[PDB]
């Protein structure tokens, strides 16, 4: 807290930042617990205030009983809150939230298959696409079309993409079958 | 109009902070300025945490600012809360 | 020779990528012409032989030619899209995966959220040797090595990312290389990566525009079997024009509240059906002749049918098609029932759905 | 030309009564409202045509048997046998039905396609009557406003 | 539009005073500043 106070009131002095890098881990650990607010000082100047926030109070804050209540409070004050009624209502809500968090602490006592079938379908279908290269039947067509024929070339290229589309249909069918297996 | 009021409330949060009401435009000069002003400089959660800290702390152990705020809170005086101001605005000439 | 296959292949791909847009336009025009030809279709009178009546007498050969041409033009549109926009999507995803690999360490310092198909799919591309194939430098692997390897462990981070320190030292050391031969097919097979082609084709299939074009594919090939499937291609005009795109997206924009409003309408219709089932069955006869009755609200499934269908569409409430309740001892109850139905179902919640949709459009 | 033709047939003089719209500013605004949003209006009319065509194709393929419109049983008036006449029967008199094409079509109760018919007519009532017609209406009135 | 004009009139009262038209924002620096400006500083009843 002392280091944070010094750093915020004097950001210019480099030696203080040197101490800050020396103590980054301490400040990083104490950041969740550290509280920081700005109040109107007794000497007509805004003064920052530092305090300790307890982990239990924090956890009660993230508990939903806080969340719905603060939803309602914000919704009310933003709409029908006057200049001074805003702030008094904020204080009243703070006290009510304090009570209900005490109550919460009292009451407290102490797609995988989709990704994974999709992986199976994709690996299977692409491996079937390369099963043609494994059979090695393009070298014979190669030897037949040693000669120069753009028509045969465009037909062969269109056949390869034709079967890439066929492969897409097999993938869609496998996805549909998986969906059926999961829904049934 | 009910939908419009809900959207109005949400975008009023997005534009201005609750505690002092200064719009995001001033804080927006520095990156994530409004976000920082919301989570540490002006945080409703932080103010509530300060209130519970005052309530849980002994009367003897209160500091000067803590006792000032506690006295004003008991007398139901809300002047200690900032009004259209913050540390950044107060010390803008030195800090920036 | 292999020079010539590569040359003519690249020439065709560049031509199709250059003309991909105008060619989608020509496909749309062919679809419109096919639908205009189908406009003059007819049934002939038991197997009902659907025969295309032809005023001029030349419609069916033209329809056959235009169907084949539509299939060819659409297939070449597939080719043009793959040549044109697919590499951009691949490069964008490669940039994203490299940036979360290096700056964020998505797969080293953290792990994928496991609910993200994007992350689970990009897990495979990391070990591929063709990593940034299209994203500039292939040295992001070395950069991630330098950034995170010594902290978490060099050997298994190298196994994860796909390199080894032997190659890293060999980079600085002397190197001898044997240039590749275009004649050798096995060399090209080794150069192409099974895992990289894996990742690339998976991303391409994940792309939405490719899915739309594949839908266009399937609709055309099914239109060959039955010519009426070609009418689905006339939905492409909505894709074509921006205003029609706005109209179609208006439904989805407020569609969540729209589904909720439809559910609320269902709830209200169910309540009215239950009330009529318990009390107002005797009025639900819909048979003109007196000998046999058509007793609609005896079964609540049929009564909920009779409400949902034909009471919402009645235009004046369920009271229009129901028989007149005058003279019955439940006359005032029937009047209140039908008037409240007219208000809550016709005047209300239907204007609500209407206004939601039109306001999303606006 | 309207006046000189009205000399030949006196009823052509009724066209001159359109001059009141030119005369008054409010009527000028009303007449120009159509042209102001008329481009989107033509597109919406085309979309309505597209939707009506799709529904006509569906009814042609499957729901022909319900399209009899002859009161007497001796002779049938088989409306959706020809798709041109079926597209007529949709465009004219289904859009104007006020409750969808289901009003004038015969009752589908008891048929094996009963649920399909119900979904067909309900979706027609929504997309054609509740939707795209309110859209054209709102476009015109909003251009005027 | 009639409803909107009525609401416009009401919120114009709420924002600004009649006599000099200075908006409530200036008076709002002090608590209940606009209210005070309305009942004693600038009051239609007081002027009458
Ligand atoms: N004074 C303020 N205090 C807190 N948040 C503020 C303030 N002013 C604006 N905000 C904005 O409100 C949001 C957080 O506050 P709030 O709890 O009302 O919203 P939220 O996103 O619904 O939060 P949560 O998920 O915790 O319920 C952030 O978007 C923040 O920028
Ligand atoms: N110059 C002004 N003089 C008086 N009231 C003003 C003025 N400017 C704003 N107001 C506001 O108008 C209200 C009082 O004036 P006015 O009589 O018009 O309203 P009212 O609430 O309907 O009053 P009443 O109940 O006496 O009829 C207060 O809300 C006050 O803040
Ligand atoms: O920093 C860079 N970003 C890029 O995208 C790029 N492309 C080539 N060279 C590049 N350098
Ligand atoms: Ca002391
Ligand atoms: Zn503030
Ligand atoms: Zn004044």
């Amino acid at each position: 807290v002392l280091l944070t106070n010094l750093s915020e009131h004097m950001p210019n002095d480099t030696r203080l930042q040197t101490f800050l890098e020396l103590a980054e881990s301490v400040l990083n650990y104490f950041q969740p617990f550290l509280g920081r607010i700005e109040i109107m000082g007794s000497a007509k100047r805004i003064e920052r205030v530092y305090f300790e926030i307890s982990e239990s109070s924090r956890t009660q804050w993230e508990k939903p009983q806080v969340k719905e209540s603060k939803r309602q409070f914000i919704f009310d004050v933003v709409n029908e809150g006057g200049e001074k009624e805003k702030m008094e209502l904020f204080v009243n809500f703070c006290e009510d939230t304090i009570f209900e968090m005490q109550l919460a602490a009292q009451i407290s006592e102490s797609s995988i298959l989709t990704v994974r079938s999709a992986l199976f379908a994709l690996r299977y279908n692409i491996l079937t696409l390369m099963r043609m290269l494994s059979l090695k039947s393009l070298k014979k067509q190669m030897k037949k079309v040693k000669k120069m024929t753009v028509k045969d070339m465009v037909t062969a290229f269109f056949s390869s993409y034709w079967s890439i589309f066929m492969t897409l249909l097999h993938f869609v069918a496998s996805v549909f079958r998986g969906f059926f297996r999961i829904i049934c | 109009e009910l939908r419009d009021q809900q959207e109005q409330v949400k975008e009023d949060m997005e534009t201005k902070c609750f505690i002092c009401g200064i719009g995001n435009d001033y804080f927006d000069t520095v990156p994530h300025g409004f976000e920082t002003h919301t989570l540490q400089e002006h945080n409703l959660a932080n103010y509530l945490f300060f209130l519970m800290y005052l309530i849980n702390k002994d009367e003897t152990e209160h500091t000067g600012q803590e006792s000032y705020v506690w006295k004003m809170y008991q007398e139901r005086c809300w002047e200690f809360f900032p009004a259209g101001d913050c540390f950044r605005k107060q010390y803008e000439d030195q800090l920036n | 020779f292999w020079k010539k296959i590569i040359a003519y292949q690249q020439k065709l791909l560049n031509y199709f990528a250059r003309n991909f847009y105008n060619m989608r336009m020509l496909a749309l025009f062919v679809a419109f012409a096919i639908n205009f030809i189908l406009l003059f279709y007819k049934v002939s009178t038991i197997a009902v032989h659907y025969v295309l009546e032809e005023s001029s007498g030349y419609m069916e050969p033209t329809l056959r030619i235009l169907a084949i041409l539509h299939t060819v033009i659409s297939f070449f549109c597939i080719i043009g899209y793959y040549c044109l926009k697919v590499p951009l999507v691949i490069f964008k995803r490669e940039k994203e995966v490299a940036r979360k690999l290096e700056f964020d360490g998505l797969y080293i310092t953290e792990q994928p959220s496991e609910d993200d198909i994007k992350g689970q799919w990009d897990r495979l591309v990391i070990n591929t040797q063709s990593f940034p194939n299209n994203y500039w430098d292939k040295f992001v692997k070395r950069k991630v090595m330098d950034k995170y390897g010594e902290f978490y462990g060099r050997d298994r981070i190298s196994e994860l990312l796909g390199m080894d320190k032997a190659a890293l030292d060999f980079s600085d050391a002397r190197e001898k290389k044997k240039p590749k031969k275009d004649s050798s097919l096995s060399a090209v097979l080794n150069s192409i990566d099974v895992k990289y082609q894996m990742w690339k084709l998976g991303v391409v299939f994940t792309d939405n525009s490719f899915l739309y074009l594949a839908w266009y594919m399937t609709m055309s090939v099914l239109g060959h079997y039955n010519n009426f499937f070609f009418a689905a291609h006339l939905l492409d005009i909505a894709m074509g024009f921006k205003t029609l795109r706005t109209i179609l997206s208006s439904v989805t924009h407020n569609g969540k509240q729209l589904v909720l409003t439809v559910g609320l309408l269902a709830v209200v219709v169910y309540l009215y059906t239950v009330v009529a089932f318990n009390f107002f069955r005797k009025f639900y006869n819909k048979s003109e002749d007196g000998d046999t009755p058509d007793m609609k609200c005896d079964d609540m499934l049929t009564c909920y049918m009779f409400h949902m269908y034909v009471g919402v569409r009645a235009g004046g409430g369920i009271g229009d098609e129901i028989e007149d309740p005058a003279g019955d001892e439940y006359e005032i109850y029937r009047i209140i029932f039908d008037i409240t139905f007219f208000f809550f179902v016709i005047v209300i919640l239907l204007a609500i759905i209407q206004g939601l949709i039109i306001d999303a459009f606006g």
